[PDB]
RNA sequence: GAACAAUAGUAAGCACAAUCAUAGCACAUAAAAACGUUAGGUCAAGGUGUAGCUUAUGGGUUGGAAAGAAAUGGGCUACA
């Protein structure tokens, strides 16, 4: 009669973190988080913004290349999760002799 | 001047369970230094001041693990090399906690822990009885 | 390649305990009792002699990673006392410091 | 010691899922052969040695790319060609003690 | 004589780091560590692992970066998440440099298993700290 | 073409806000932090290092992101999630005759891929006798059933259950263990009367 | 359907943005599952194949089998006890151990037999 | 290359010292101890310049690597 028991409140694993960064809005003199915060790595013009994330994606493009093209160097897994994200990519069929399954 | 509008938009639900109750939260950091050590505690008893946890602070006993190695390559024992590690501790204490309180003081808790530190979590959960003892015969 | 010949041999070696560590923790089971009759208990023995001698878990030696030496290495951390050392007087490993008491 | 202490550590041990007939030291070894894990399947023994050949092929498929550029390996290069322009080079199989 | 992790006094001309200028009984005292991790405290456990990741981390990036970095590497782990810091010398052009800092995130990432962050401060020389 | 560009120091506002430009962990960027930090052993004609490429001021775990004004913005934020704590049991004795089962779980976080930890399937349990019916022979027997895993200083059951793997399998068997002890120390048998 | 993959990588094309803030690279990462679900547990992403306590401790049902009366008995209960008070097996690794003797045991056959005590 | 009631000595720096650690001082201990001497020890922690092996000085399996005529170094046990 006297003991209260309060409802739980469930929420997603990230709305916590959306509450956390609602709290912090755009800084004035600050680069894109994207970009390196170093001076000599921070874009100037348009041109150079648009040219270093090309050049970035270009060397994620390539490291994601050799990792499909050598599955056999990644294949060892250490994470607990084992997070799919990070696997590398099989192109080649599983089935050639059946016309169906091919 | 800038400002953005309206950018609170969380998905808050409350459920029709019972919430989990908590007697006792015992937060033990351990680290290397004692600087790290302290500024982690000052953030937080600060954050815990404003949700109301009132939070109890004291300093266990550091403990000190020593060995000894050779100090030159091929053959000198007379001569050795002394290696120490040291691990310092610092003990939150949270009463009075409830599920989803406990939740969210760990989730500013973990985000921002030092990478030099760890945490062991002892949670104290309460409970009045099971179903098969609140009154039974056999 | 790895490290040494020994050391190439020493992970085969692993390889083929981890293969062969269930059957063998079975066989002694048979072996490290007295419920059992004795009569069955000479078969196991020869069953378990019959394994392969890379099999057993005692022919294991825990070298170093780094450079594979037999004698002289730290279980925490796998390696001999020599790149141990080398490692923390670069201040590459945390927590480690000299001693001065 | 007591009939009565004996059928109550009996069942103390049931229900507690021990083992409840009395058993012999020599024959207990069996249960901790099964209560914990074999040394063989420990991850701090089967996984004791990192496997250096994904490491040495991976190194060596990126210095060949053109990614990585491992010091030793051209130091080790440079002095083997200038050994071999010396004069005293690697020998082909089959013809060193023979021819 | 001592000779570990210690750079022998030259005539009086030679340029040294910070972290060089202090021998190694100065660690914790006058210079800290250069990897900070729980692997090396009293109950915890996966030391060797962190150990053969980050030596591994010194070689892969001595190699990515030949000849423009400037001291040793700080390597955080932090809650699952690996950061990366270095000091680079500003020879190569930031085109390149965000080409090496773009293939090295995914590259390590997908070979450890655990997302990592790389951070790269640009100097104009390596920082001269006792005679020179 | 070399260029130097000036760090945000000259561009940094007196009054702009500091976790705007610091909203998580960061490596401590001399570039986008205004305070001039000498960190290092001095000279004995110098003084310690500028800020600049000191290796020493990126070593350290910088808490730049856990200000008392940031903190303060985001526990406004995170007092949404949290739930009010019942008045009714300020004091432990209300506590103690309310909810007199205790279980104490084990958390531990450690840098690494790795997530799992051998100690954390250890759950506790504590039960006060003295908020139980039973009856003299019924505690009398469960007494001797549990033996050491009881004190007589404190009158505290302590059961210690480890052999689950999961943690849930473990509190779940604890409950098990509490409730078929609680049971046949009520079953008298033929036994007993010897 | 292909078609509809291809309309939902147009959404995700304009969903993509360059990130912003490290809160909003560590809400896409937690969501992708890279990131530790905070608070951590430790049992995280591992739940046994959904088996209880009971599926672990009890393990007598397994022992049908076998001579109820005989030697099996008092060897197999040793063994059913440490597999209760192993965590580090599951119930499936367990089973293939208990089935593994039964069929030991069933094909030695003439030992048994020859060693004066009747087994089945 | 020096005379303090001063006669050619200024001197960055490395040493010494100070500081640091043995959770308060002081002491003590610990730590540190430059340039060089002993072509001192270590190709067998690891890589290595030079000179030598490639159906072998390379790589694998099995079985053996004793024993004490004798001398000596360092420890334990005692001779009460
Ligand atoms: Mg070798
Ligand atoms: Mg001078
Ligand atoms: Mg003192
Ligand atoms: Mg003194
Ligand atoms: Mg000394
Ligand atoms: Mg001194
Ligand atoms: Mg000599
Ligand atoms: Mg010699
Ligand atoms: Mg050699
Ligand atoms: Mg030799
Ligand atoms: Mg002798
Ligand atoms: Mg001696």
């Amino acid at each position: 009669e006297e003991v209260v028991i309060p409802k739980k409140k469930t929420w997603d694993k990230v709305a916590i973190l959306q509450a956390l960064a609602s709290t912090v809005h755009r800084d004035s003199t600050a680069a894109p988080y994207v970009f390196q915060d170093d001076p000599y790595l921070i874009p100037t013009s348009s041109v150079e913004s648009h040219s270093f994330l090309l050049a970035k994606k270009s060397g994620e493009n390539a490291a994601k290349f050799i990792i499909n093209s050598y599955p056999k160097y990644f294949q060892k897994d250490i994470a607990e999760p084992h997070i799919p994200c990070l696997m590398p990519e099989y192109f080649e069929p599983q089935i050639e002799d059946v016309s169906e399954a091919a | 001047v800038d400002v953005p509008k309206d950018m609170t938009k969380p998905e808050i639900t409350i459920s029709d369970e019972p919430d989990t109750l908590y007697k006792r939260l015992s937060v033990l950091v351990k680290g290397h230094d004692k600087a790290v050590l302290d500024s982690y505690e000052y953030f937080a008893v600060l954050a815990a001041k404003e949700l109301g946890i009132s939070i109890k602070v004291h300093e266990p006993p550091r403990k000190i693990e020593r060995f000894t190695l050779l100090k030159s390559v091929h053959i000198f024992k007379k001569h050795r090399v002394q290696y120490e590690m040291r691990t310092l501790y610092r003990c939150l204490e949270l009463e009075h906690l409830t599920g989803s309180t406990a939740d969210v003081y760990l989730e500013y808790i973990q985000r921002n822990l030092p990478e030099g530190v760890a945490m062991e979590v002892t949670k104290t959960k309460l409970e009045q009885l099971p179903e098969h003892i609140r009154k039974p015969i056999w | 390649y790895y490290v040494d010949w020994k050391m190439l041999r020493d992970v085969k070696r692993r390889k083929m305990a981890y293969e062969y560590a269930d059957e063998r923790l079975r066989i002694n089971s048979l072996r490290k009792n007295t419920i059992l009759p004795k009569d069955l208990q000479e078969v196991a023995d020869e069953e378990i002699a019959s394994l392969p001698r890379d099999s057993c878990p005692v022919r294991i030696r825990n070298r170093c990673v780094m450079t594979s030496r037999p004698r002289g290495v730290k279980r925490r951390w796998r390696l001999s006392r020599i790149v141990f050392r080398h490692l923390a007087d670069h201040g590459q490993l945390s927590g480690v410091q000299r001693a001065m008491w | 010691l007591s009939e009565y202490a004996v059928r109550m550590s009996r069942l103390s041990a049931r229900l507690f899922g021990e083992v409840a007939r009395p058993t012999d030291s020599k024959s207990m070894k069996v249960v901790k052969l099964f209560s914990e894990q074999p040394l063989a399947k420990r991850k701090e023994t089967y996984d004791w040695y990192p496997n250096h050949n994904t490491y040495f092929a991976l190194m060596g498929t990126l210095r060949f790319l053109g990614l990585y550029r491992d010091e030793h390996q051209d130091f080790r290069d440079e002095q083997l060609r200038l050994k071999k322009l010396r004069g005293k080079g690697k020998p082909r199989k089959g013809e060193g003690k023979r021819a | 004589k001592n000779r570990a992790a210690r750079v022998r006094v030259s005539k009086g001309d030679k340029p040294v780091t910070y972290e060089e200028a202090h021998a190694p009984h100065y660690i914790a005292h006058r210079k800290g560590w250069l990897s900070l991790h729980t692997g090396n405290l009293d109950g915890e456990d996966h030391a060797a692992e962190r150990t053969v990741e980050d030596v591994f981390l010194r070689k892969f990036m001595l190699g990515t970066f030949p000849g423009c970095l400037a001291d040793q590497l700080v390597l955080k782990r932090r809650a699952n998440q690996l950061e990366i810091c270095a000091l680079v010398l500003r020879q190569l052009p930031p085109h390149k440099f965000y080409f090496l800092v773009g293939y090295s995130e995914t590259l390590l990432s997908h070979f450890y298993k655990c997302p990592v962050h790389l951070h790269l401060q640009t100097v104009p020389s390596k920082v001269v700290y006792k005679y020179i | 073409r070399r260029k130097a560009l000036p760090p945000r120091t000259e561009k940094m506002a007196v009054d702009q806000d500091w976790p705007s430009v610091y909203p998580v962990a960061a490596p401590f960027k001399p570039s986008a932090v205004p305070l001039p930090v000498r960190m290092g052993y001095p000279v004995k004609r110098g003084v310690p290092m500028a800020k600049e490429g000191n290796l020493e001021l990126l070593k350290i775990p910088n808490f730049l992101h856990l200000t008392p004004v940031a903190i303060k913005r985001h526990c406004e934020a995170l007092k949404d999630f949290c739930t009010e704590w019942p008045a009714a049991l300020d004091s432990d004795e209300k506590c103690e005759k309310h909810f007199p089962i205790e279980i104490d779980t084990a958390d531990y976080v450690s840098a690494g891929p790795s997530i799992r930890n051998p100690k954390a399937r250890v759950v506790t349990l504590r039960v006060k006798l003295s908020s139980l019916n039973l009856d003299d022979h019924a505690k009398k027997k469960l007494i001797k059933l549990v033996g050491d895993r009881y004190c007589k200083s404190t009158d505290v059951l302590t059961i210690k259950t480890d052999r689950c793997p999961l943690k849930r399998q473990n509190y779940d068997y604890a409950v098990y263990l509490l409730t078929v002890l609680y049971h046949e120390s009520w079953k008298t048998e033929e036994w007993e009367k010897k | 359907s292909l078609w509809d993959i291809e309309f939902a990588k147009q959404l995700a094309a304009v969903t993509e943005r360059p990130f912003q803030n490290g809160f909003e690279e560590m809400i896409q990462w937690t969501k992708e599952g890279k990131l530790w679900e905070f608070p951590i547990n430790n049992e995280a992403g591992f739940d046994d194949d959904g088996s209880e306590f009971h599926e672990h401790i009890f393990l007598d049902k397994y022992l049908q089998d076998f001579p109820k009366q005989g030697p099996i008995r008092h060897f197999m209960e040793l063994v059913t006890c440490g597999l209760s008070k192993n965590p580090y097996l599951s119930v499936k690794q367990k089973v293939e151990h208990i089935e593994w003797f039964r069929n030991y045991f069933n094909e030695k056959r003439v030992i048994l037999k020859e060693s004066g005590i009747q087994l089945n």
